[PDB]
């Protein structure tokens, strides 16, 4: 019944996953920007 | 007895907790969600109740 | 725990997968643009030159 351990790790990871998604979309949005410019 | 049921299913991939209140200890098994059937089943073999 | 170790590595592999996914979608965006821009420019150059060749024709014809 290690509790603490398992009850910290699940938080730490989670907000790292959240963050991943943001940086991720940004890359698409970068190419989107470039897409916009290149036509414009 | 339950601990044995759990031990067989869960191994060590559970960390197994109890807190007293007299007349027994209110108990938790924490397992992965994935491990859940095996854990519930350990209770089932035992006849211990939620 | 060993228990949380698996949770860590699992979540982390999703982090890695999102970024990777994103890159491919970015390329896909990228590749639209390239073709599109090119595709716009040719046809309208094309058209003007025909409107040129035809324009002089009428001139000459006068």
């Amino acid at each position: 019944g290690l509790i603490k351990s398992l009850a910290e790790k699940e938080k730490q990871l989670l907000e790292r996953l959240e963050a991943a998604k943001k940086e991720a979309e940004e890359r698409v949005k970068r190419a989107e920007a470039e897409a916009k410019a290149l036509l414009e | 007895l339950v601990e044995e049921a759990l031990r067989k299913a869960l191994e060590d991939r559970y960390l197994l907790a109890h807190e007293a209140y007299a007349g027994g200890v209110a108990a938790l098994v924490v397992v992965h969600r994935k491990e859940v059937d095996q854990a519930k089943a350990a209770l089932s073999r035992a006849g211990v109740a939620e | 725990s060993k228990l949380e170790a698996i949770l860590s590595q699992e979540v982390e592999a999703e982090i890695q997968a999102l970024l990777q996914e994103a890159e491919a979608k970015a390329e896909a965006v990228k590749r639209e643009a390239e073709e599109k821009a090119k595709a716009l420019l040719q046809a309208r150059e094309r058209a003007l030159e025909a409107q040129y060749r035809a324009a002089l024709r009428r001139a000459e014809s006068a």
